């Protein structure tokens, strides 16, 4: 074990989160920073994340002391509004984003005068401003440490939130439908994905398959009697009771504070203090001298 | 045989003036030959310790019997030690005057060198007069064969006018067919060893996996059920699945391979076919076409007065390869 | 008159797994019930294209002159009728060979010139379609001489291996 | 229950010390063994004794994941006679081998390839090592999860029924 005094004392640590491994600094530094002459104007990003079971999404302005939420919205709140299977994919991802849009839009006041893209078609549109009055909220996409494909649930995520109506600059190459061998767009596919038409093509292809992986894997669906082709009415009720409601509401909790706290530390242990320690110590000394 | 000994005391080849490379391209020369047949070689004392020089005449020779190369001059095992399952048919070997031979291990490593040896140094080390029927077949096999003579000669002319049908045109299966008769058919996926002489490597056989009625193949029911053999139609329709192919049975009539006997239960006789069939045309029907491929019948006909009726369908593709009728 | 069910297939493949269990049995005890599970009654069964007349003979030849292999089941048939009995299968089967230069009864090759067994040295496998033609009443577990046809015949063995037909 | 001590990888490589038509031979060995491309390496530095400059292909290998490996991994144990040495295992829980004459491996006795050589080596793993394979929240391996050499050794003697001399 390479344990030495030289080593370890000219040993530097790194950040905590650069310990742990949650943090690009580098990329935080070029993502927070403000123009010194908007003096106190605060650059507020979308921190989109994906656990295995889980898509967060978290509007974020940056203090001396720590961050700040604005607004946030969890993928799985979508129960309340539609969908209750299949809470990580792309149809999700485009959810979750609409529902913080309209979410942050309404608690502003912007709710009414950007309405975003309604009549969905799969196309690029950047959320233009109004000749008069106010322009847009405009937020800056962050993804982290995952990387950037062709395709990917971040980019169903943006543009979410950009057809829900906050301004997110973004280009367009990295929607899956991008031809790289022609430089264009198929919008189809975008319209499919936003409807959620992979799932149902693979559900229709395995039922003509082996139906095994299909009743281990989608054994859900069954159980719920949902056809194929009502994924895409479940996506547009969705999207519909999203624009129709889109308030926050708590989970209504039944392990209160003090309740939960007692619980979980007669669960837990605890320390041991110095008195008991050194009767410890010398308990060693007189069962090793006897 | 060849003797490729004292080969540095010709005169022929000593004036010459020229060994390791020449003796391991004479390998190549000597498998190029072809018609200047050789069986074992006398090759003693070739002024080598070790076994460079004759590593490649194993690979080269490989219808070695027999060795004499006394007076040697070897003094360990390792050269020898790629010798593993090569010339290991082998049956006579001895080395002796060197400290190769006059060894500890000539008696217990000299029969992992070649386990087929009948004899091992003037002497026998193995049961040689039980040796022909243990390490090898107890009889021999029967290209064509039934329960009678009569038997295989009208199953060979039903399956030979069946086999010759199918090759002109398939279209009366309902014709040949009752309203009994069922089919059925299924695909090999799997190989055998890969240095099987002119073997196919993988089955393709891409447009008829989908009506394939094999049991261990899919895991389904309902797909083996749509997938299986109905009366006429369905039989019509497996049919047409597979891809048309004429009979390479004439050009081959021993490696078209057929067995037979009858069918006590009916009163009818069955035949065991097999055979190749290399389809040129194809199923019209919507990597992708057929490659050397065989085929095999099992059909089992119940006679009458005016002809035979078929019982038994069968259809098989699988891996084409050499059979087993040859010598 | 027939269908297609799922029965007969299944029965195909029982039949296959439980012949290749029945073959992979290499002691002489059990060479009576290859004979007991096939048509002890009446049957035709040539195996390799054999003129053979009863399985017993043939059994007991086998675990005198034979060892154990092992059998890659690739494909199988499902042939059913009505009023007749019938029920037709093909193992696509790569059957294996044994390297000991023997029987299956753990004998000594070397003539004795003066325990526990070897690794399984096994050789090259040899394609075969072995048909079985037997009958259909096995849907609730009735197989007691029921093979009318038993026939082996093969497609291709490799050069590689040790005992040659 | 989750402690397996699987098959990770199982690694090809062929050194050839010319820089001829022997490594495109090779390279076709390896494609018709294995069902991948391989990949040719270049040298590190300059030797002049084996003959060797930089930048300039050498040898040849090709990695292993799946049913394929234990597959390649019986044939050389039929080969090896099922037996290791003591050596061949590392500390760390890998072990491997090289085998001569690899015309005994289902390879055919073509003259236009030839006669060759091949080292196998197997990695040996634990489910749960994505941990120190991931991008975000990178770990290690618990003093008491990692593959060892008595570990490695016990297992693959009693599975296999192989023998370690010595």
């Amino acid at each position: 074990d390479a344990k030495s005094s030289a080593y370890s004392s000219r040993f530097q640590t790194p950040f905590r989160r650069r310990r742990e491994g949650k943090t690009d600094y580098y990329q935080r530094k070029r993502l927070v920073t403000q123009h010194k002459a908007k003096y106190n104007t605060p650059k507020y990003r979308l921190v989109v994340r994906f656990t295995n079971k889980d898509i967060i999404c978290q509007i974020i302005s940056s203090t001396i002391t720590g961050d700040v939420v604005l607004a946030a919205a969890y993928s799985h709140e979508l129960p309340r509004y539609g969908i209750t299977h299949g809470l990580t994919n792309w149809a999700a991802a485009y959810a979750t984003g609409l529902l913080i849009a309209r979410r942050t839009l309404q608690k502003l006041g912007l709710d009414e005068t950007y309405k975003g893209v309604e009549e969905v078609e799969g196309e690029y549109e950047l959320t233009e401003a109004v000749e008069d009055g106010p322009r847009p909220f405009k937020v800056f996409l962050d993804i982290g440490l995952q990387r950037t494909t062709t395709g990917a649930r971040v980019f169903g995520a943006l543009k979410g939130a950009s057809d829900g109506g906050l301004y997110v600059p973004h280009s367009e190459n990295r929607f899956p439908g991008w031809d790289f061998e022609t430089e264009e767009i198929d919008p189809e596919l975008l319209r499919s994905y936003i409807f959620g038409g992979h799932v149902s093509q693979y559900m229709e292809e395995l039922a003509d398959d082996d139906e095994e992986r299909f009743s281990e894997l989608f054994k859900g669906y069954l159980a719920d009697d949902i056809d194929a082709d009502s994924l895409e009415d479940i996506y547009t009720s969705a999207h519909e009771a999203i624009r129709a409601d889109p308030a926050f509401k708590p989970t209504e909790k039944k392990f209160t504070k003090e309740q939960y706290a007692a619980e979980s530390k007669k669960y837990r242990q605890t320390k041991l203090s110095k008195e008991e320690r050194a009767a410890r110590v010398a308990a060693k000394i007189a069962a090793l001298a006897g | 045989l060849l003797n490729l000994g004292a080969l540095h005391s010709d005169p022929e080849l000593i004036q010459k003036g020229v060994q390791s490379k020449m003796f391991p391209a004479m390998m190549k020369l000597a498998s190029t030959e072809k018609s200047l047949i050789v069986e074992s070689v006398n090759l003693a004392d070739n002024q080598l310790k070790d076994i460079s020089a004759i590593s490649t005449l194993a690979q080269t020779f490989p219808n070695l019997k027999n060795l004499c190369l006394a007076n040697n001059q070897i003094f360990r095992f390792r050269s020898l030690e790629v010798w593993k399952n090569k010339f290991k048919d082998l049956r006579e070997l001895l080395m002796t005057n060197n400290p190769i031979t006059t060894d500890k291990l000539y008696r217990t490593e000299m029969l992992r060198l070649f386990p087929k040896l009948v004899v091992l140094d003037n002497v026998i080390v193995r049961d040689e007069q039980k040796l022909q029927t243990v390490y090898s077949l107890p009889m021999k096999i029967q290209q064509f064969f039934f329960e009678n003579d009569a038997l295989g000669q009208s199953s060979t002319d039903f399956a030979t006018n069946f086999l010759n049908l199918w090759d002109n045109n398939r279209e009366q299966l309902l014709n040949l067919y009752s309203p009994q008769s069922q089919f059925s058919v299924s695909v090999d996926s799997t190989i055998p060893p890969s240095t099987v002489t002119d073997s196919d490597q993988t089955p393709a056989f891409g447009y008829y996996m989908s009506s394939s009625r094999n049991i261990s193949k899919v895991s389904s029911e309902k797909s083996i059920q749509q997938r299986l053999s109905i009366g006429q139609e369905s039989i019509n329709s497996i049919f047409k699945t597979l891809p048309k192919t004429k009979h390479h049975l004439q050009e081959q009539p021993n490696e078209y391979s057929m067995e037979t006997i009858s069918y006590p239960q009916i009163n009818g006789f069955v035949i065991t076919l097999h055979g190749f069939f290399e389809e040129t045309g194809k199923p019209e029907l919507e990597n992708n076409k057929l490659s050397k491929k065989s085929f095999d019948r099992t059909w089992v006909i119940v006679p009458m007065n005016n002809s035979v009726i078929i019982a038994s369908d069968l259809l098989t593709v699988r891996a084409y390869s050499t059979g087993a009728w040859k010598t | 008159m027939v269908m297609n069910d799922a029965n007969q297939a299944q029965i195909t493949a029982t039949f296959t797994k439980k012949i290749l269990a029945h073959l992979d049995d290499p002691d002489s005890n059990k060479l009576a019930q290859f004979v007991q599970l096939f048509n002890p009654n009446n049957c035709r069964i040539i195996f390799n294209a054999t003129p053979f007349a009863q399985a017993t003979v043939f059994l007991q030849m086998w675990q005198n002159q034979v060892v154990q292999t092992q059998h890659a089941l690739t494909g199988v048939d499902y042939h059913a009728i009505p009023g007749s009995g019938t029920l037709i299968c093909n193992v696509n089967c790569k059957v294996r060979f044994d390297e000991s230069g023997r029987d299956k009864m753990g004998q000594d090759a070397t003539v004795p010139i003066q325990m526990n067994k070897p690794r399984p040295l096994w050789g090259p496998y040899f394609g075969i379609s072995l048909q079985l033609i037997i009958d259909d009443r096995i849907f609730r577990n009735d197989f007691n001489g029921v093979i009318s046809g038993f026939n082996y015949n093969m497609v291709y063995k490799p050069e590689d291996s040790l005992l040659k037909i | 229950p989750m402690r397996d001590l699987k098959i990770e990888k199982l690694v090809l490589n062929i050194s050839v010390g010319e820089s001829g038509d022997r490594l495109t031979r090779a390279s076709k060995v390896l494609e018709q063994l294995s069902g991948q491309t391989p990949v040719q390496s270049k040298a590190r530095y300059t030797v002049r004794t084996f003959g060797i400059r930089r930048n300039e292909k050498i040898a040849v290998h090709v990695t292993v994941r799946g049913p394929k490996a234990e597959e390649i991994l019986e044939r050389g144990l039929k080969v090896k006679e099922y037996q290791l040495r003591d050596r061949n295992f590392s500390a760390t829980g890998n072990f491997g081998f090289g085998i001569d004459e690899h015309i005994d491996l289902g390879i055919k006795y073509d003259p236009s390839i030839g006669i060759f050589g091949m080292d196998f080596y197997v990695v040996m793993n634990r489910p749960g090592a994505r941990v120190t394979r991931r991008k975000r929240c990178k770990g290690t391996v618990g003093n008491s999860h990692k593959t060892t050499k008595e570990d490695t050794v016990s297992w693959f003697k009693q599975k296999y029924d192989a023998d370690v001399l010595d």
